């Protein structure tokens, strides 16, 4: 398993990952 | 628009947007798990 | 041929039936969730 937007309201920014799930699967 | 909103309970910054949320007739203010107010009822009229 | 194909079928059955084998990854989400929540909840404390 939003909580991301809930943290962004207090000033906590969630950075997106560098490798997307599609690229990671293409690595596998 | 992002403006300073004070209805009787708090002074803060945010954008008011209409949604489908439903509150009890005896409820006024609400917050999320982070203890920050995400909704305020209009004092004079009925709005969420 | 029947040993490997049946073993992969056991991995599919063990992964579908048991969802706690990935809890090692769920701990990472829990450690971040508890850390993000603790930091924002301390803003409501009076701090003396």
């Amino acid at each position: 398993t939003d909580l991301i937007c809930a943290q962004k309201f207090n000033g906590l920014t969630v950075l997106p990952p560098l490798l997307t799930d599609e690229m990671i699967a293409q690595y596998t | 628009k992002c403006v300073n909103f004070n209805f009787n309970g708090l002074t803060g910054t945010g954008v008011l947007t209409e949604s489908n949320k439903k509150f009890l007739p005896f409820q006024q203010f609400g917050r999320d798990i982070a203890d920050t107010t995400d909704a305020v009822r209009d004092p004079q009229t009925l709005e969420i | 041929a029947n040993q490997f194909n049946s073993a992969i079928g056991k991995i599919q059955d063990s992964l579908s039936s048991t969802a706690s084998a990935l809890g090692k990854l769920q701990d990472v989400v829990n450690q971040n969730a508890q850390a993000l929540n603790t930091l924002v909840k301390q803003l409501s404390s009076n701090f003396g």
